[PDB]
């Protein structure tokens, strides 16, 4: 879950 | 000036830097283009159908779907540059990162309401970085479900934009509601209240500082955050009467994430 989210923070 | 003093300046002015790099249209860049002080060419008005396809000169739905889906559009290229922000926050990339999973699912609507109200006046709303300007009427005119579904925005804009915060001011509002220890699922809250104690009292030094007049501008713009979780939850509901009555309409990936098991 918060796949987007995760990349966009772990970016 | 004395040193803690100090340290909340140097917060608030490193949140202003983050926020100019971060996002591309300021409020003071907003209100000049709405004011008309500015040396840009005026805004393209969109205040019906037909100059809403006049001014796609400047996929084939109807409107409303088309309208509603620009605004998820721009809450995704949001959502980036606030995760973006958010980064910038001190203390913040080092919390537990399911804790910032959780702080930026609740809190970008919240910030993105707030934004927003920086783009709009009590006629309409700047949309595609001050290119445009979509008049609060012709959203009300769109077909149910979608006739009302920014009214409840502008008028808290108008509401909140009595206050006249300016985007220094802004920059560290935005880093509170991030901040927020209450989100649901949290894991650690003690670590993000400690964050949202400095951030604080950086607000509140700031509002003194550049609203020296304002007497208790600091409390009023708190109670601005239970207004902005109410705009939310309603609009969760709308989303939810969306889907069910608009079997066309599909909502964009980043979005779905947000909104599942929100509320
Ligand atoms: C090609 O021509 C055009 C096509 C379309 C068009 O409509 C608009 C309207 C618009 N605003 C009215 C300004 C932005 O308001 C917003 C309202 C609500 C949200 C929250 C979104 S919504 C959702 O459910 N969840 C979300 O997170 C975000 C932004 N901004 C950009 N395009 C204009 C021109």
């Amino acid at each position: 879950r918060h796949k987007i989210l995760h990349r966009l923070l772990q970016e | 000036l004395n040193p803690e003093s100090a340290d909340l300046r140097a917060l608030a002015k490193h949140l202003y830097d983050s926020y100019i790099k971060s996002f591309p249209l300021t409020k003071a860049k907003a209100r000049a283009i709405l004011t008309g002080k500015t040396t840009d060419k005026s805004p393209f008005v969109i205040y019906d159908m037909n100059s809403l396809m006049m001014g796609e000169d400047k996929q084939s739905k109807e409107v409303a779907i088309r309208i509603f889906q620009g605004c998820q559009f721009r809450s995704v290229e949001a959502v980036q540059e606030i995760t973006e922000y958010a980064k910038s926050i001190p203390g913040f990339v080092n919390l537990d990162l399911n804790d910032q999973v959780t702080l930026l699912k609740y809190g970008v609507h919240e910030i993105i309401y707030t934004m927003l109200a920086s783009l709009m006046n009590k006629d309409g709303v700047l949309i595609s970085e001050g290119q445009g300007f979509m008049t609060r009427e012709f959203l009300k005119s769109l077909r149910k479900p979608f006739g009302d579904f920014m009214e409840p925005k502008f008028e808290f804009a108008v509401k909140f934009n009595a206050l006249e915060l300016d985007d220094s001011d802004l920059a560290i509002f935005i880093a509170v509601i991030i901040l927020s220890g209450d989100r649901p699922g949290l894991l650690n809250v003690k670590p993000i209240e400690d964050i949202q104690d400095n951030l604080l009292q950086a607000l509140e030094l700031q509002l003194k500082l550049n609203h020296p007049e304002s007497s208790q501008l600091f409390a009023k713009l708190l109670q601005k955050m239970t207004d902005l979780r109410q705009i939310v939850t309603e609009h969760v509901q709308l989303l939810q009467v969306i889907k069910k009555t608009e079997t066309d309409m599909s909502l964009h990936p980043l979005l779905q994430e947000i909104y599942k098991d929100l509320y």
